[PDB]
């Protein structure tokens, strides 16, 4: 399955957060919010 | 494949403004990388 | 009929990729191994071929189509008026 | 309403006359059909014949009455077959359904009490008349004698109320309020009994397990609610003498409900199972009425209502099972999503009704009590919880092993899904469906 | 291997196997179509004891502990601790400590 | 016949009830073995079963009714039901004791979330001034 | 230039989201005061949601309009966000100038 | 697709073949396991071992003891997956 | 047919043993390169101890079973389409006796296939006639 | 289950066009990566500069 | 018009609006008749303070005064809430533009309602209710304000 391989690529990369796919847009956005606003220790190390 | 691209244009009238430091920003892009690392290489094992 | 099956001739222990060479690594043990002929047509060549290979199948199976009609879309932009 | 008793009497000659069980059944939903045209009715009486009234909390009872009163004929068809003296039948039926419309409309608490009394003798009737198993016999025993024991004692607080008020209209009673402490206990106990009580529960199973479909679909359809309609009218003037007594009553019947939802979850038999849940949910109906909040009472309303519809379905549903596979096991009954699928939409239906999934008048009802209950005392949350919890998890139980399994190896080939019973399941689900869109008629009373 | 246990139950216990077949295969009580299925003891056994152990009960202490903790103590407990905190809670409110705006549930 | 008919015998007490009762439930003289009867028990009904679990029961054997795997005549545990596949049983013993399940799940908890209160009395931030807002009577002075 | 110093020093570091504290000092930065260009009465009908309605807010109901105008492409209203983040970005600017600013008027004054 | 009754016994005889331990020209179709073949008390369960694998299903721990010869094993297989017909 | 007993010999409880063992090593074990090497390095520790007394083989046992119960992979390789299968018995048909009971028209669809159910219903009461003579 | 299934041999060697479907799905990814790479590299660095508190001279 | 979308909504809402108000002209005003409904006036009634002591007529006529009371006043202490419902959504900044100045009637509404009716439950008629008041002024009277404690 070439076909079926490569959509699970798309699925993995979106989800992956490589750039300019789903994760990127949206893993990205929240991350440096969390940065951007006060959070615990945890919270962001666990993020990450 | 174009995934949040079209939301991201549209659901954002106020786009959070991010101008953080570069140790941060794209500390999520290697800490992010190191997993990758770490999935394909802790899965490929040699014999003995 | 549904498929075929050879006659197992061709099913050799003697498949090249490392086999041997657990082969010897079991050797300095040296047990036996009697049903490490099933892995021949597993381990075959064409079939699947290097890992390596496998991951540039994958990890790139259209990049040259992308980066080629890039550069047509950069044409296009640079070209067609948008200009910079 | 006179129209309606009339109309009854009329009937009672079909059941000399060979082959009626039709003419009768379509009859009494006709007549049915008219009590529903008959409609305008506040909280003051209304319709005042002679000494028949009827008001919001009488008319949706009546029309429930009359409503499961015609289903029965529907349900039970097996005296026909067997010719088991269908004539008795049909007469018993009638004579029950009389007595019902006139114990709802006594405007009188004696003449109340007296036809809720009468009521005695048709019931057993039907149980032991077209009672299977032996213990039919002790079964009768336990019901009869479990409430004649306390249902003869209010005799002495209704005449007791007769001395010091002059009479039995209940509006006349409203103007006064008694605290002697033992008419409180006279009167509420022997509800109680009815109602019934966890602590009294002990009759119910028994009644239920061994009598024909129609006597359990009677005996969970209205004897319950019949209970609790007499409750509704007659705590007006228990109020003091109430507060100073109630948190006993609300603890047993909370706690008491999840006991005997773990009861059913134990349990192994469909109709022990039915049976135990309608005595959990009457748990909850006794607690949000003792508690005398309107929020409670017009909600025990609603929930008695309901809760009567999904309990006689699911009574049809163990018919059906038990008329087929002719075993109330657990254990026999299993898979039949393979024999009967487009039944077991029916059976996953009259389930969720009980487990209170919208659109159901029951669960309009429980938003009602537990509102009351959350309100007159927190400390109930860590129970109601619960209490709810468990009573979904057994009702999942029940529509899961009986419908899912593989099949049972040994059993015999069986007669198909019938338009008979199919249209049974619909005439009790879909009025429990319809009556959200008017519920203002069915939930306001007071 | 207790010397045949398992072969001594074997026998037996073998035999109604076949039986079991017979029955489920009989082709005139499944002819009839009346419905029911093959007798089995265990089911029998099992609804008989389940209906039925009250004349088996004997009030001895284990029971009584046993009941005591299942139910009485929880439903006494729990009715106590209901009645004292309404007893507190009315108290303050025939007080008259809480006017009519800091009051919750004013319409029940 | 009936239930009553069915119902079980009071508790076998001398060695020839014994052997009446196992024939009774089907059950080898030693394979019988009632209940305590000590005040609540079923008296002469057989005390089978309650092992870790009924999957744990033989996977291929044929059985008359699988669903429960079961054979023909057998007498039903007391406790069918919270041993059955369906309810409270596994197929093969645990790996730990109930302490280490429970011990390794809430010790874990209790020590991170206190661990957490203690590292919220200490939250990180970027040095970031406190956000403007125009307001009446509020004049911010501007880096000029 | 971290935050785990503050456990060390709670007092020397200021604290998250803190208001100045030496502003009086006008012999550095902080004499002229800000400006409002965007009314709030056109700022109500804007509907612009409290949390942005501060001094970047004039921008913010013009990219409004841009994204009014230009709907169905807002990726063609590019400029107009460009240039508001910019403006906030301006303003963050000022925030970590405010930041340090009270943390120099603190520092000169500690341990005197 | 459905499983053809010739294929299952050239498959069965293509792994055994292929099984080293055994007699390598592999002895009549109906070689017992302790008999020609010699296989031991281990080397019988082996066989039982990869016969699963590559017949997709496990085979009951006693009814390997059943499985006494490679004809034994198509009968078993043909028992599990309708190859008579 | 017949259904076995369930006596077992020390022999039986040593190579079903080893059967188990070989699961475990797949579970914990999955690439067949890496496998082959410790299914066989496995056999050496089934080998080097073959032949002992009975006593020795209990202490074996003793040993064996709990190499396996501290060892078994969390997540054991169940087998797809046999019991305990991550999708086996995914469905039952009921007894032919449901298909006995179509509605006329029902059975007015396969005509052929109901004449031969027919003709095989009481070839079968001769069968089960034959079963113990009735 | 499925139209092809072989017997100890890799898949039987499919269509072109086939081919063709999954050759071009991933090239579709890849031209929108490299699409957006150019048109905004600038976004997965920080969009605006990080300037100094140390480099700021206490005016 | 400036933008295209809405400027294509407009199209489908003159395309739905279209065929109904049409209807509305064309099947509605040619095949109507006129009538009228109008609305009750209860006549007041002489409450439990004047009827007698066993009056039972006028008792049950006082409580369906009170009933009805009970019911508008029940209401008006909805129709408050959705005033008040209304503000809360009319902008998404205009919270506290007219929440207080708008809810602090439905506030005040809710205590006056609580006062004369609450505090009684289902079977309340007016006579409970009526000496309910009496109770209180007794208690203001004597107590002072309620919210006190006793002296
Ligand atoms: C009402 C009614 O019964 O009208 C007939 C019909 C239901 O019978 P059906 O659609 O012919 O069922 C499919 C076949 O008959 C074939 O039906 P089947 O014999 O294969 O059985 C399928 C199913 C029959 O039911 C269904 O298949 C789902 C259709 C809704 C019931 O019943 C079952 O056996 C499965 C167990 C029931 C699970 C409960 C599913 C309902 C959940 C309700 C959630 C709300 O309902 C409708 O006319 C429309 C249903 C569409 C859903 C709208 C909601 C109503
Ligand atoms: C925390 C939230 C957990 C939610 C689950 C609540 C426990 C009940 C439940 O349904 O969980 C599944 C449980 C076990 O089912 P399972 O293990 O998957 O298979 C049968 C194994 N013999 O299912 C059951 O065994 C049914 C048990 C009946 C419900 C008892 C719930 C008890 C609640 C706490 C006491």
């Amino acid at each position: 399955m070439p076909l079926t391989s490569a959509c699970f690529n798309v699925s993995n990369l979106a989800l992956c957060g490589m750039p300019f796919l789903a994760g990127f847009y949206s893993k990205d956005m929240i991350l440096e919010i969390v940065s951007i606003s006060n959070v615990n220790m945890f919270s962001f190390f666990l993020y990450y | 494949i174009i995934g949040g691209s079209m939301l991201n244009w549209l659901i954002f009238p106020f786009p959070y403004m991010i101008c953080l430091p570069i140790y941060m920003k794209l500390l999520t892009l290697f800490v992010c990388i190191v997993g990758g690392l770490f999935g394909y290489l802790i899965s490929l094992s040699n014999l003995f | 009929e549904p498929y075929t099956v050879p006659h197992a001739s061709t099913y050799k222990v003697e498949s090249v990729p490392q086999l041997v060479e657990v082969k010897e690594a079991l050797g300095r043990q040296g047990l036996k191994d009697p049903w490490l002929r099933n892995e021949v047509w597993r381990y075959e060549p064409k079939a699947f071929g290097t890992h390596r290979s496998r991951l540039n199948t994958f990890l790139f199976r259209g990049l040259g189509v992308g980066f080629c009609a890039f550069l047509a879309t950069v044409a296009v932009e640079y070209a067609l008026g948008i200009g910079k | 309403m006179l129209k309606i008793i009339f109309f009854l009497l009329f009937l009672i000659p079909f059941c000399f006359i060979n082959n009626m069980y039709w003419m009768v059944q379509i009859m009494m939903f006709f007549i049915s059909f008219i009590f529903l045209l008959m409609n305008n009715f506040m909280n003051y009486w209304s319709e005042i014949s002679y000494f028949l009234g009827c008001d919001m909390l009488s008319y949706g009872l009546i029309l429930l009455s009359l409503w499961i009163c015609s289903l029965m004929l529907l349900a039970s068809e097996m005296i026909n077959k067997h010719n088991n003296y269908k004539n008795l039948f049909l007469l018993n039926i009638i004579i029950l359904l009389l007595l019902l419309i006139l114990t709802f409309s006594s405007m009188s608490l004696f003449m109340f009490y007296l036809f809720f009394e009468s009521s005695l003798i048709p019931t057993l009737f039907l149980i032991l008349g077209w009672g299977y198993q032996p213990e039919r016999l002790q079964a009768g025993l336990y019901l009869l004698f479990y409430t004649l024991l306390v249902s003869l004692p209010m005799l002495i607080g209704i005449f007791y109320l007769m001395n010091k008020i002059g009479s039995m209209n209940f509006y006349l009673m409203n103007n006064f309020m008694f605290n002697y402490d033992l008419l409180y206990f006279c009167l509420l106990c022997a509800f109680l009994v009815k109602m019934p009580m966890f602590l009294v529960h002990l009759w119910l199973p028994k009644a239920h397990v061994e009598a024909p479909v129609s006597g359990s679909m009677i005996l969970a359809g209205i004897m319950l609610k019949l209970g609790g309609y007499g409750m509704l009218r007659v705590i007006s003037f228990l109020q003091l003498m109430n507060l100073k007594y109630s948190f006993v009553w609300i603890s047993i019947s909370l706690v008491g409900g999840v006991l005997v939802s773990l009861v059913c979850l134990r349990q192994t038999d469909l109709k022990a199972l039915i049976a135990y849940s309608s005595v959990a949910h009457m748990g909850i109906v006794l607690s949000g009425l003792l508690t005398m909040t309107y929020w409670g009472l017009c909600g025990s309303y609603t929930l008695m209502i309901a809760h009567g519809l999904c309990s006689s379905g699911l009574f049809c549903l163990a018919n059906v099972s038990y008329e087929r596979l002719g075993s109330r096991s657990m254990l026999i009954n299993k898979g039949l999503l393979n024999f009967m699928p487009s039944m077991t939409l029916w059976w996953f239906l009259l389930s969720s009704a009980n487990m209170a999934a919208p659109p159901t008048l029951n669960l309009l009802g429980e938003i009602y009590l537990l509102n009351s209950i959350v309100s007159w005392s927190w400390i109930s949350m860590i129970l109601l919880s619960f209490l709810s919890f468990f009573s979904a998890a057994y009702t999942l139980y029940l529509y899961s092993f009986s419908q899912h399994g593989k099949l049972f190896s040994g059993v015999y080939s069986f007669s198909s899904g019938k338009i008979r019973e199919y249209l049974l399941m619909l005439l009790h689900w879909l009025p429990l469906n319809l009556l959200i869109l008017k519920s203002e008629s069915f939930m306001l009373w007071l | 291997e207790e010397q045949e246990f398992i072969k001594r139950k074997h026998e037996a216990t073998l035999k109604l196997r076949q039986e079991f077949l017979k029955q489920s295969s009989n082709p005139y009580r499944h002819a009839t179509g009346e419905g029911g299925t093959v007798f089995d003891a265990g089911l029998a056994r099992f609804q008989a004891m389940r209906v039925s152990n009250y004349e088996h009960f004997k009030p001895t202490g284990k029971s009584f502990r046993t009941g005591l903790f299942a139910v009485v103590l929880p439903i006494a407990l729990y009715a106590w601790a209901l009645k004292a905190e309404r007893d507190g809670r009315e108290e303050k409110y025939r007080t008259g400590q809480v006017a009519y705006k800091d009051r919750q549930f004013k319409f029940i | 016949g009936w239930n009553k008919d069915y119902k079980p015998g009071p508790y076998p007490q001398t060695e020839k009830e014994r052997l009446a009762a196992a024939k009774k439930y089907y059950l080898l003289p030693e394979e019988y073995k009632p209940y305590a009867d000590d005040g609540l028990g079923y008296g002469d009904y057989p005390k089978l079963g309650y092992g870790l679990g009924v999957e744990a029961k033989d996977s291929y054997y044929p059985w008359d009714y699988p669903e429960h795997k079961r054979n023909q005549h057998e007498p039903i545990s007391a406790d069918h039901d919270l041993y059955s596949e369906d309810r409270w049983s596994q197929a093969e013993p645990p790996r730990y004791s109930n302490a280490y399940y429970f011990a390794c799940f809430l010790g874990v908890m209790s020590g991170c979330l206190a661990l957490y209160y203690w590292l919220d009395d200490k939250k990180m931030y970027r040095p970031v001034a406190a956000k403007q807002y125009p307001s009446p009577g509020v004049k911010h002075y501007t880096f000029e | 230039g971290n935050a785990l110093t503050h456990y060390m020093k709670p007092d020397v570091m200021p604290g998250p989201d803190v208001v100045p504290t030496f502003d009086p000092l006008l012999g550095f930065k902080s004499r002229k005061e800000r400006v409002m260009i965007a009314t709030q009465e056109e700022m109500e009908s804007a509907k612009l949601p409290l949390e942005f309605r501060d001094y970047c807010a004039h921008l913010a109901i013009a990219y409004q309009a841009c994204r009014s105008d230009t709907f169905p492409f807002v990726y063609k209203c590019a400029h107009q966000k460009h240039e508001y983040l910019t403006c906030e970005y301006e303003d963050y600017v000022l925030r970590m100038k405010e930041f340090e600013r009270e943390r120099r008027l603190l520092e000169r004054q500690k341990r005197l | 697709p459905p499983l053809s009754l010739k294929l299952i016994n050239e498959r069965v005889l293509l792994v055994l073949k292929l099984y080293d331990k055994i007699d390598p020209s592999k002895l009549n179709v109906e070689s017992h396991f302790i008999n020609d073949l010699g296989l031991d008390s281990l080397d019988h369960v082996e066989v039982i071992m990869a016969m699963e694998d590559e017949f997709g299903f496990e085979i009951p721990d006693s009814d390997a003891e059943k499985l006494l010869k490679p004809a034994d094993i198509i009968k078993y297989v043909a028992d599990k997956e309708d190859v008579y017909e | 047919a017949q259904v076995p007993l369930a006596i077992v010999s020390h022999k039986r409880q040593v190579c079903s043993l080893y059967k188990r063992a070989l699961r475990n090593l797949e579970s914990w074990y999955d690439r067949r390169n890496v496998y082959r090497y410790r299914a066989v390095q496995l056999r050496a520790r089934f080998d080097e101890n073959r032949s002992k007394d009975l006593g020795e083989g209990i202490r074996l046992l003793a040993c064996g079973q709990r190499e396996l119960f501290e060892t078994r992979h969390f997540q054991p390789r169940n087998f797809a389409n046999s019991a305990g299968g991550c999708a086996f018995e995914r469905e039952v048909i009921p007894p032919d006796w449901v298909l006995d009971y179509w509605h006329p028209l029902e059975k007015a669809q396969y005509p052929e296939y109901f004449a031969k159910r027919e003709q095989r219903k009481k070839e079968f009461v001769t069968w089960w006639e034959k079963q113990y003579g009735k | 289950k499925s139209h092809v299934v072989s017997y100890r041999n890799g898949p039987p060697p499919h269509s072109k066009a086939t081919k063709i479907g999954a050759l071009t799905v991933g090239g579709a990814m890849w031209w929108w990566v490299i699409w957006h790479l150019w048109h905004e590299p600038d976004h997965i660095t920080g969009e605006f500069d990080y300037p100094n508190s140390r480099k700021w001279s206490n005016t | 018009p400036r933008s295209p979308m809405a400027s294509f909504a407009e199209s489908v809402l003159n395309v739905i609006d279209g065929p109904i108000t049409w209807f509305r002209e064309s099947i509605v005003e040619p095949n109507q008749q006129k009538q009228n409904w109008y609305h009750q006036r209860f006549r007041r009634v002489p409450t439990i303070d004047q009827c007698y002591t066993d009056d039972a007529v006028c008792r049950f006529e006082a409580d369906q005064q009170f009933r009805r009371d009970r019911m508008v006043d029940n209401e008006i202490v909805n129709i408050l809430r959705q005033r008040f419902e209304d503000c809360t959504l009319y902008e998404a900044p205009d919270h506290m533009v007219k929440c207080r100045p708008l809810m602090d009637q439905y506030e005040k509404a809710t205590e006056n309602w609580f006062i004369k009716y609450g505090d009684l439950g289902g079977y309340a008629n007016a006579k409970t209710a009526y000496m309910k008041q009496k109770h209180r002024l007794i208690w203001e009277r004597r107590h002072g304000p309620v919210g006190s404690g006793m002296k």
